[PDB]
Order: C-alpha cells, then structure tokens, then sequence
C-alpha cells in the first residue's frame, strides 16, 4: 500500500483540470490519464528532472501498468524553467498542473465489465468530502497501486548509458527479457531518460521486434519508429507516435513465420542501417520474449547480426554462455508486479491492445460502441484493383471454395503491392488467393489490420470495418490480404451491449458448457 | 457467457459428424468415404484458421488423416508412415492427459493401449505397422463414443397490446395532458423495433371488429405520426409486411387494402424509385390477383422512367396469372452481426 | 568382440559417403535424394539383422524425413508430424541413459529441447519451423558421431610355397600334407594372387617352371570352389606373365567345365590385347551358344548355364568365419 | 540358506551313479542334470509324491532355475516295486550319472561354464552334485496355495474328462514356473495318465519352443529339470512369430493363435485336456491380446499372478495369487541359450558344443530350382530387392514348408534372390520344418550355405523351399567365440574390436 503526499495543498477544483502546489517532499502518484504543464518548479518524474518551460506531455498510465511517479524532489535547479502563475509564487515549492486528458479511452467498461476501472471514471457511498470527479487524480490515501521506482542500477544502468548520449557517440542498444521480464517497462524507462529535454531531441530510433507483447506496435506487428516524443505512461500502442512502419508478422510468437521472421527482420535493420548509422539517433531495440530454444537463438543470431552497441539481459541464464561477453550488461528481473486481477493476462491485455486499435478515431480519442453500427467500407471481390487477393499466412493448404468462407469474422491484414508485382505468379472466382509462397517472394508494405465483415458471396464485394485511413489510393497497388494467426477480440463481435440488439443466435457464437475437450 | 465458434450457425459440427463418419459404415465407397473424410479434415483445419477448436476435434482431423495415411498404404519403407501415425497417437493422447493437474488414471477412460503406444513410440522401439494400423482406429472409435456421437440435431405482445391499445382510448379522446399523448404514440414508435411487429399491425385491424373508416381516421393521426417521427421507412415494412401477409391471405381480407390506398394515395409522393421496385418485385411475388390490381393502382399514379418498370412488371404477372464498387462506406446501413 | 551389422567395418565409411556427398556441391538436387535411398535402406538393412547404434539409426530418418520437407510444396498437418516424430524420437533417444543440467553437457540444442517438448504438449510446430530443426540436428549428428569416424603371416606361407619348390625340385606322403597346408593359407587372403608373383619368381625356364608349377595348378583346381583358378587370372589381368596365361588358357581348356568355361568369359575380359582374346575366342572355337555369346562379348570391345544346389553336405570343407562363402 | 540332509557312510560313493539310503527325515538336494531311478520307497518331489516301480526320469535343473526338492516326506502301495546291501533308512533313492554334454557351455562362453553339472567332505566329481552344507543357491519352494491351486485341479483331472486351463503373468511373473509346476501334478501316474495337452502362446518366455515359436506340444512324460525345451515333447507344429514379442506382428500373430487352437479344438473335446500359457504381457494390449484370448477358449478356468484384473474379470472364472517368482545372471540374456542349443542338439540330452564352422554345412540353391525356392522379409518389407541377398547372410533365418501349388503363389525379382513380398506370405498355410543359420551365400553360383541343427534332409516332391529372416537375434560367442578367434586369426567378417562419440544402441 503506497501512499502519495495528501492534499490539503491548497487545491482549485477549476472545471476542466485540476492544479497542484507541492511543498517539496511531497510527489504523487496519480491514477488515470491526463496532461499536465508545469506553471513554477521543476517535478522531476522517474529519475528525470522537467522544468517549467518544458512542453506538457500525455499520461495514459493504467491499472495494469505501474504508476509513475511524480516527485517533487528537484529543487528549482536551472533558468531553464519558465513559471506561468495567475493564481496566489508564494514561496513554497514548485507549482504545477495537468488537465483532463478527455481521451474517451475510459469506456472499456460497455465492452468488458471486466475493464471498468482501469481507467478511473468512478468505479458505493463516498467516503470524502472535496472529492470531485475527472479523468486523473491520485490514489492520495494507499491501496495495492503499483508504483513506479526501479533498483538505482535499473534507473543508474540505463541512467548510466544516458551520459554517454550527450557526448558525440551512438549506442546501438539491446535488451532481452521472457515476458513479465520488465523489458516493456524498461525500454520505456529508457526512451524517457534519452529523449530527456536536457538531451538535444535527436529522434532516438526503437526498435521493437515483439510480436506477442508488443510495445509501440499493433498486435502482430514489428517497427522501428523515431520517437520524436515521450510517451509518459504505457499507452498501449496507443500514441501517435511517428515512426517509418510496421511490418505484419502475423501471429503472437516469432516462429509463426520463422523464415518470414527472420527476413523480415532484417530488412527492418537496413532502414535501421540506413538511419541507425546516422547516429543522429542511436538505435535501440526491443528483442521477443524466447530466451531459450529459438527466441535465444534469433536473438544470438540478432546480436551478431547488428551491432549491440550495448547488450543487456534481466536475469542470469545459460544464455549468458550462448552469446559472447560484445560487452553486456547483466541487471536483475525485475519483472513488473501486479495481481492478474489487477494485471491483465498477458495474452488477456492483447485483446484490449486488438481492440484498441479499430475503435480509435485519433491518438488521443477513443469511440468504444461496438463496431457494427457504422459502415462498412465495402470493397471488391475478385481481379479488381481496389482489393486484388487472399493469400494465407501459414495454413496455406485449404480448399480453394472453402477459403472465403474463412475470412469473414476475422482480424487480416491490408497489404499493399505494386503493378505486376502483384501479379507475379488462382480462381477469379471466389478469391484470388495468391499463395504464400508467392507472397514471401513480393516486396510488401503492410496497411493496418482489416476486421471482415459478412463477405458477400453473391457478389464480390465485402464489407469490411477498418480503423482509421486517408483514402487508401494507390494507382496500381492492390489491397493484397492475409488472415494470420491473430485473434479476434471477443467484445467487438460479441459484447454486452451487441447481445442486447439481437440476442439472438450468434452467427458464430453459442451461449454453459464443461467437461467434455481443449489442449 | 459467449465463447467463439469457428463454424457459422454451430451447425456444421453437427454436419462434421456426418462427414467425419458416415452414415453407412460399409457401402459407401472407400475411395469416396476417402473424399468423404478429405472434406471433413478441410474445413477443420479452416476452423483451426478462424478460431482455436476444441482438441478433441483438432484430434479427429488427425486421426482421420492418419486412418488414409495407414490404409493407403501400397508398400515398401514403412519408416515414414509410422512416424506419421505414432506422433498422431501420441499427440492426442497427451492433449486428454495433459489438462491433468495430478495423480495422473484412466478416470477419463483412455484405453490401456493407448498409454502403451505411447511409450512404445516414445522412448521404445517404434511402433510396428499393424501396432499403429490397429491401434488408431482402436483409438479412432473412441471419440465417437466419448464426444461424436452426443452432438446431434412475452413481453412485446404487452407493448403491442398495451402500445396500441392505449393508443384506442387516445383516439376516443379526438374531438402535460398533451406530453402523455405525446409519449405514448413516441413509445408505440419507438417500442416498435421488433421484427415480430408487422405481423402484430394486421391483427389489430381486424380486432377492431365493428369500425367505420374513421375509426381508421383516429389511426392517420397516429399512422402518419408514425411515419412522421421515423419518416419513410415505416410504410416500407409496413407494405414489405401487408403483401407478403396480403400474400398470405390470398373486411380483414378487405379493410387493409382499403387501409392499403389509404397507404396507397399518400406516399408514393415521398417514394423513391428503389423502393417503388422493392415493392413492384414483392408485388411481383404474389401470383395473386390482388397485387396485378394493385400494380395498374400505381401505374396510373407522371414521371416515365417509374412507368416503364411497372408495365414491365405488370404484364408478367398478367402473363404468369394466366398461365394458370471499392473502399466506400455502405449506403444505407442496418448493423447486423458478423452474418449476412 | 563386439557384432556389427555391415559385415566388413568398411561399407560403413561407405554409409558416410551417401548420407554426406562432401563434394556436397555442385550436385543434381535429385542426386542428394537418390543416394540417400540407398542409404536409408541400408540403415533400414543394417538395422534390420541387428541393432544399430541409435545414434546412426535416427540418421536414417532425419535425412529421410528431411526429404519429407522438401519434396512438400497443401495440407501440412502430415508432414510436421513426419519431422517432428522423428525429432521428438530423436531427441528422447538421445537423452535416455537415464534436467536443464543435463542438456548442457549433452550438448542437445535448446531449441531441440523445445521441439520435442512443443510437438508432444502443443500445435504441431510449423513445417518451416521443423526444417530449422530437422537440419539442425542433422548438423549435429555429424558434430559428433559422424565428423570422427600380417608381415609374419606373409613370411610364414611364403616359407610353405617355397619349401613346395624344394619337394618338387627332387622329384602319399606328410609331406604331401605340407601343400595342403600351403592351399588354405592362400583361400584366407585376397593376396591368393599375390603368390602368383611369387611362382613366376621360381621359374627359371618354360615348362620346366610350369613341372614345378604345374601339378599344383591342377590340385587347387580338383578341389570345389576352384573359382580362383579363375579368379587367379583375374590377377592376371594387369598383364613372363603372358606365358602362364596362354598356358592358363591351355589349362583352362583341359578344366572342361561350364564354370571353368565361365571364367574365360570373364577371363576374356581381364585380358584390351586382341591376342589373349583371340587365343581366348579361338580355343572357344565359337560353337556353343556360349560361344555365340563370347563373340558378341568380345565385340563389344551374361550367364552360360544354370547352377543348382542341394541340402547335401560340402563335401571338402575347413573353416570360413562366416564370410568367403 | 538353503541345505540338504546329509549322508555319510549310509551314503554310497557308487560307479557312474550315485545311491544313497535316506532316512525318513532328511531332504536332498541337487544341482546339474542327473537320471533317477528309485530302489524302494516313495519320493515325492514339490508335492509329487513318485513310487519304487515308476521308470527312471531325466532332470535337467539348472543353476539358475529354483531346484526341485527330492523329498523322502512315504508308504505307497505297490503297484511301485521297490528296488543293495543294507535296508537302512525308510527310502532308497538311485542316482545315475547323466551324459548329455550340457555343461559344454563353458567352451563356448567363459561366463556361461558354472550353470550345469562340471567342477568348477569327500566327493567323487560326476554331472550331478549334492549340496550338503547350506548354501545360497535356491531350493523350490511355493506357497501351499501355488501348490495348491494347480494341486486343486488335479483331483478334477482324474474325473472325465477335460478342463481347458489359462495363466497370465509378468515377464519376471514366474508364472513359467508355475506353469511346469502343473503338468507335473496332472502328469504323475498316480493319476489319469491321458497324456495333457498344451500350448505355449509366448515368445518371449517360450517353454517347449526354441526362441520366437508358439507351440501346441502334447506333453506324455514328466519333464523333471528346467529343460529349455531342449528334450522333445512331441508336438504338431512349431510356429514363427518371428519376434521376441506379440507386437512385431500382431496380425500375423493373432491369426496363427486362432489357427493353433483349432488342432487344439480337435483335440481340446480327445479325452486330453488342453493346456495354455499367455505373453508376460499384461500391460496394454496384451491383455487384450489375453481378453480376446480368453473368449475364444471358452477355458473352463484361468490364473493370475498379480492385482492391477477387472477386463480379465469377465466373463471367465478367476484365480489371484502370490507374486512368487524366483543368477541367470539376466534372464533376458537366455534366451541366446535356447536359442543357441537348437543347433548344438544332436539329438535330445546329447549336444556337441564344438563351434558350429567345423563341421560340414549345407547348400541348398537359391532358385526356382526346389531346394530353395524363395526368401520373404517379415517386419520391414522394403529392404531394396539388391540389399536382401545381403540381409539374410550373418543371421538366424528359418526355413518353412509351403505346398507347391499355393508355392506357386504369385519371389518378386528372380535374379539373384526372388524376394517373395510379404502380403502374399501371410495367405498360405505354412508349415514349419526347422530353424537355420546360413553361415554364408555364394552369389556366384546362388547356392546358400546353411547350417541347421538336426534333420532328415527334408526329402518331398515339389514342396517350394520356404524362408523367413525375423527378428530373432543371434548368440556372440558362434562367430566370435574365444575358440574361432584363436583358430582364426582374428579379423572381422562382421565383428569388430572394442569409441567415438556417440554411438550405441538407445
């Protein structure tokens, strides 16, 4: 049960936003999204001192996730912050305030009652007086809340690294971790400490090769995007976030397409090696979560395959013989905490991140009612140029009449291909189908994901529900597709407020059953 | 509560009990209850696509891929068709097993055997031809048993009674007080979501019994408020819904019709052509003399594109009576789910 | 005294020969395929009269399985079963003298550790997945196993033989044993004929030479399994030496048998020189429709008759150890 | 620590044969292979109780088998005529020195030499030797019930008519201990002396069969020492299942039970009574194979020596009892033994042990020609056509009878040696002649060279020469035995001296 410094500081409500004056030990925790500036001091948030002039920044950080928190510690320290006061400045500490996010992300809940309140909007008689409601505010008196405060080698460590930034040299970095490692929370622990505002901004480059527990990817995705600007709380791949592209693995874990893995890759590191040279941004990486058996050895293969720059690893392994000493680092698990209930299965929080990513009108604005209420973006079936083929990632083998039926009801992938490249060489016909080993062989760069909706038979066209697109024109490039191995979250085709509209029988789904057979 | 099936309607399972087995053990074909299981496996392996399926049928469409593999077997290195068929045994046997938190039994009913392929093929001298041959089918015939052969083959009538009736007592009233009146019409409307609804509307015409036209007057009020507050939609699937019960049928045969000018006159003002078609083509359906009428009725109601298309219609069901587009959003959307 | 199943050591550096090219490439991509047949059914054979060594034994599969993963261009399920059994076999009979010690000094790859354990608890692992595996334990099999793998006796019958000259030289008996002796001494060998180089050393003249020479000649031939007086000829074929051999075809003439014609037939061969042909084809003299079959061997530039056994006892026999017939 | 009662002086050192006068209370015990007649008195030995008129008989008791106890424990009317100085104790037992060249063995194998009756108080040296001081090698013994429970059966056997009879063990069970423990019982001539009938349906453990037969043997006389089935009972048929096991072939194993117990059937109603054993195998399929067994039967009982039971349990009527069981060193490695004692077998109790090379062997022509007509592969039939003439060369194969019509059957490649593919092979009734050990074959005429331990020379007209390469190993110590590795200069055909990395059997 932690606790953050109550107040009793002096507090206006405002309307909007919420603005906080902090006597100089007191740092806060804070639950739910929000932004904040800084009007006078410098809060320092994990490790990291910001003045009053720096620009605000967005926090998305949830339940799940730690809480970062926000000291007060540094005493004003440099010219560098500028104070903007219209209230009581009066000698006590550092002034500063957020606002109300207002990202709409909170309406997990009509979806899941499972996912009430892991972003607080008031999920019973009030205990209080003063408590209002918004968006953010503190967990000021302590409950099992996971802060945020990593072994001074964890932050000195990567900290340590930082030093090293500000002189000319580039550190093409590493780390590998087994999920719940804390790599998720490291790599984002680090960006941080680079992008620092004292650091000149160059965009550090990140790397994120994690198919099954992404950071700064769609769920089956790999991209390495500059990151020109922090992302202050773990935003679920869900910050805008400016980076050159993401690539669809197509399944959870990286042997779903182990030779499509592995060439992906590395392709991925000549843009990387086209950039990462520069130096103008050291590049960075995040590795899958295998430390053993292949993943230890895709990541051997990794590490000599680009330069680590520095090379680290959470916990002592017989991995630590398997790859030479290439000087490394060795730092303890660390393995972010939190109850299940609390913590969402890993394979339990993807859904959200799956689902997250139609349902988003802009970075910072979330629509949550179910998906089938709007249009469908109703394409072509057959030779046509608006959407040319199916190609199967893995279970290639398939009856050709059958495979149509397979698409609809499921999460696949809008690709994009060029002229004939495209038609390098089935039945045209219900589907063009073009085989995976024609489509390994194509260049390709991958359009975002493609929920299918009720493909028409009769005529070619299928509805279709994607997130959000400038037109997708192209003068040659065909939507080629791909149905993976990616899932499809539950709440989207069935959830509460879906089963109220029609309750009736599902068109894929049945309503008890145990006992009798899973693996 | 709902979980996701991979096969649409949870019907085919049912359908895979029939292609997975056979009805006829025996005078079907091999060579075509071969097909017959290539089928099953298919589809299978496309349920595996869309969504994770239960073990034991990831099993069946295993063991029946390796029923073939034994079968067919025309001689020679029996060194790849026993590993096919071993792993086969042994992958299943471990998915029932393996969801074993202790003391691992037979409770689930394993037979001996098959804990004894196992460990043959295990660590022991691979299993011989006829082991695997005789074993799968020793192994084949207990799913059917075990899990195959089991899988085999109010309030809206109160709003509609209670959402029209109070509606009765409003149109006695005709010549705050006026929000209940208001309200209820709004709540008929609104409350009228149901596809059961349409059905609902010709009952109560004629549970009217003893009603003059005006009694239908107080209705127009109402009739038109209602296609008034949701606008042109309703007399669609009112008349979608009065030809096909007009259909059906072929004063309670007479007064809808009647009703049916009175929808007749008024609205092919607002109409549209698409839906004068949905109509000419459900008009078109009936082979009764009733919509031939009603189709020289809307033909005589100016605009000569319409005119064509209703003659076009007309002496067809004249002639059959006497026989004695690309990354757009969807027109007009109705959501439904991932089905249709 | 260990068993072997390859009844020389040797057809087994053989079996390394086929599984591995060496002269890996360049080769037909077929060729890869048409060796390892013969190979996967020796193992098959060797296995088959005896155990063999696991470790060999699973070879025979992961090649053979190998070209389960390429011949495949359809429905997979069946063929990550292939290569995973065979990997999950492999794996589990490698470990079983007797556990994330144990793989190290085993030195079993982790990720065949994790095969095995996913094939057996998990989704078949994907047949682009078993190709890593199946060539990398293949790999590993030759890490190991595969990578690293009289002057008295010649002096003592050659004493025999020579001691033969002095008795000849002279000119039944223990004595008489003595050559008898001598015979078997060079059935044991594949050097027979390394003698042969021997007798032309005693000869000082023409027939003289073969008085000496001769009366053994035709006791080694009286005795069954006189091939090698055929065979003998066959040392002939390097081809003094002319002398013995048309004598050999003197010889040959006078063992009138159908096998002892037989040896001419592929007598004629060993001896590229018309005249030992000639000499071959015209004591043939080109009657018999083995002499029609001569001449169309010699014009090339084939079996004579058939040959039958018995469940009779050999009549004359002393101990082979399970080998030279 | 087991001892036998002791005589001296009463004790009589005798030429060739051993007398002794035992008194009432006293046992004796002993080791090796010895003929037994006795002077006067009763002896009952393991609860068989044999008088003074009842012919000698020939014990072949093995070191590793558990011995069977000559108890003096003793009035029988006569009947037995018992029968030289002094009257002395109650019985008079007679003992005579048996040759029959067992314990040869020790030529051949250095370890294998201290089994049977050779040397290596006051004793004259002869094949059989009495234990006086207690020592560890074993003495028989069984539970009352072990005895019983066959013994209970026995006083049925002397009414009409036939009791058909199964037992089930474990490999290790013992039950083979218990099975030679009845016929003995319903043997003894104190008794219905219609001779029993039997089967033995394991390979593995097989008792009057040579290794990897099933056999129905009509056994007449009482087999006294654990023979290997190296002295004959007479039986119909021999039958290769070709495997150590039921697995290899299950089929081909399943098929020939059915089409033994038919013989059996003929003669199972033929007032002898059938006689069965079942394979060691409980666990798995086995047991189906001994559930499936037991309905066919209709055995009128059955016998189980362990608690596991309950698919056994229906619908026959059954008996639990002890575990039992019994140095040999392995009772895996016997099996060479037997195995190997077919071909040392000159004729039954006689067996010359000198290696197998330096006699005269047998040709016989691999050809459509009679004498052989043709090999098939049971197992792995796609041993390339090129690799089989090699395959059966340094192994153990049996040859078979086959009538010549169906012997016309459909070999499949004539050059050389006409494989005959296996499919067909099943079809035919066979019958089998002998097993054999070919110690070589001569491509060049296409004669084969085999040994085989016994025969008439298989004369008959046109019956096709049958072969069969199974799974039945072969003994070290015939190719490489100390003796031919001295006599041949050491060198290998097939065998090699005693390390790479890593390689041996899994």
């Amino acid at each position: 049960s932690s606790n953050f410094s109550f107040d009793d500081d002096n507090t206006i409500y405002g309307h909007d936003y919420v603005i906080f004056g902090l006597k100089s030990n007191q740092n806060l925790i804070v639950k739910g999204q929000f932004v904040l500036e800084i009007q006078r001091g410098a809060i320092d948030i994990n490790g990291v001192i910001y003045h009053s002039g720096v620009e605000p920044m967005k926090f998305i950080n949830p339940s799940s996730s730690s809480i970062p928190l926000i000291q007060a510690t540094q005493v004003l320290n440099s010219s560098l912050l500028e104070n903007k006061e219209s209230q009581e400045t009066p000698g006590y500490k550092s002034v500063i305030k957020l606002t109300n996010l207002d990202t709409h992300l909170e309406s997990i809940g009509r979806v899941c009652p499972l996912f009430k309140n892991l972003f607080w909007q008031f999920d019973l008689d009030q205990y209080e007086l003063a408590f209002s409601d918004y968006t953010f505010y503190p967990i000021t008196k302590p409950d099992n809340t996971v802060s945020v405060i990593k072994h001074k080698n964890w932050m000195d460590v990567i900290k340590s690294l930082t030093e090293l930034y500000s002189n000319d040299q580039s550190i093409k970095v590493i780390v590998i971790g087994g999920k719940n490692s804390g790599k998720s929370t490291f790599l984002r622990l680090l960006v941080q400490h680079m992008l620092s505002p004292t650091l000149q901004q160059l965009p550090i480059n990140f790397m994120d090769l994690d198919p099954g527990q992404p950071e700064y990817s769609g769920t089956d995705c790999i991209s390495l995007s500059k990151i020109s600007e922090v992302q202050h709380g773990n935003h679920l791949s869900l910050t805008s976030t400016d980076s050159t592209q993401c690539h669809y693995v197509g399944f959870n874990s990286p042997k779903d397409q182990p030779t499509r893995y592995n060439l992906l890759v590395e392709q991925l590191v000549r843009s990387y090696e086209s950039d990462g040279e520069l130096k103008h941004e050291s590049l960075l990486i995040n590795t899958p979560g295998w430390i053993k058996g292949y993943g230890l050895e895709l990541t051997r293969t990794l590490i000599e395959r680009v330069k680590p720059t520095h090379v680290i690893y959470l916990n002592s392994g017989t991995l630590g013989v398997d790859i030479d000493i290439k000087g490394t680092n060795l730092i303890p698990l660390q393995g972010s905490f939190n109850h299940s209930g609390s913590r969402y299965s890993s394979s339990q929080l993807r859904l959200l991140k799956t689902m997250a990513y139609f349902h988003k009108i802009d970075d910072f604005k979330f629509d949550f009612q179910p998906l089938l209420f709007s249009p469908p973006i109703q394409v072509s079936y057959g030779v046509s140029t608006g959407i040319s083929a199916l190609t199967h990632l893995k279970e290639t083998g398939i009856g050709m009449d059958h495979l149509e039926r397979s698409i609809e009801a499921t999460i696949v992938g809008i690709f994009k291909v060029k002229r004939d490249h495209l038609e390098e060489c089935f039945n045209k016909g219900q589907l063009p189908l073009l085989p995976y080993k024609e489509f390994i062989k194509l260049s390709t760069e991958f359009f975002r994901l493609a929920l299918v909706h009720s493909i028409d038979q009769e005529k070619k066209i299928m509805n279709l529900y994607i997130p959000q697109f400038r037109t997708l024109d192209l003068t040659k490039e065909a939507i080629i597709m791909v149905r993976g191995n990616t899932d499809l979250p539950i709440w989207e085709i069935a959830s509460n407020e879906i089963v109220k509209r029609f309750k009736r029988q599902l068109p894929y789904i049945t309503f008890k059953g145990s006992s009798l057979k899973k693996w | 509560h709902p979980r996701l099936t991979p096969w649409k309607s949870s019907d085919e399972v049912v359908y895979l009990k029939g292609l997975f087995f056979p009805a006829d053990r025996e005078q079907i074909s091999r060579d075509e209850l071969y097909r017959q299981y290539e089928e099953a496996i298919s589809l299978v392996e496309m349920y595996s696509s869309r969504t994770r399926v239960s073990h034991i049928l990831q099993s069946t469409a295993h063991l029946f891929s390796a029923l073939m593999m034994l079968e067919s077997f025309e001689g020679g290195l029996d060194d790849t068709v026993r590993l096919t068929a071993s792993m086969t045994i042994i992958r299943f046997v471990n998915g029932l097993l393996d969801p074993n938190q202790q003391s691992q039994a037979k409770k689930i009913d394993l037979p001996s055997l098959f804990v004894e392929f196992r460990h043959s093929a295990t660590h022991d001298a691979l299993p011989s031809l006829e082991m695997c041959k005789t074993c799968v089918d020793r192994a084949i015939d207990w799913v059917w048993d075990h899990y195959w052969d089991g899988v085999l083959s109010e309030s809206l009538i109160k709003e509609l009674k209670d959402l029209f009736k109070q509606y009765r007592r409003i149109r006695r009233q005709n010549i705050p007080e006026g929000k209940e009146y208001w309200t209820c019409i709004a709540g008929i409307k609104d409350h009228a979501d149901m596809a059961n609804f349409y059905n609902v509307m010709i009952e109560r015409i004629v549970s009217n019994k003893l009603k003059w036209e005006h009694l239908r007057a107080l209705f127009e009020p109402m009739m038109n408020h209602f296609i008034h507050l949701k606008g042109w939609d309703f007399p669609l699937g009112l008349i979608d819904s009065m030809l096909s019960k007009n259909y059906e049928y072929s004063q309670e045969f007479k007064c809808a019709q009647k009703w049916i000018r009175w929808l007749a006159i008024e609205q092919i003002d607002r109409y549209d052509d698409v839906l004068v078609s949905k109509m000419i083509d459900t008009l078109g359906k009936t082979n009764h003399e009733l919509n031939v009428e009603l189709l020289e009725k809307l033909q005589s109601r100016a605009d000569p594109v319409i005119k064509d298309k209703i003659q076009a219609k007309l002496t067809l069901i004249q002639r059959l009576s006497t026989d004695t587009k690309s990354f757009e959003s969807h027109p007009n959307w109705t959501p439904k789910p991932f089905g249709v």
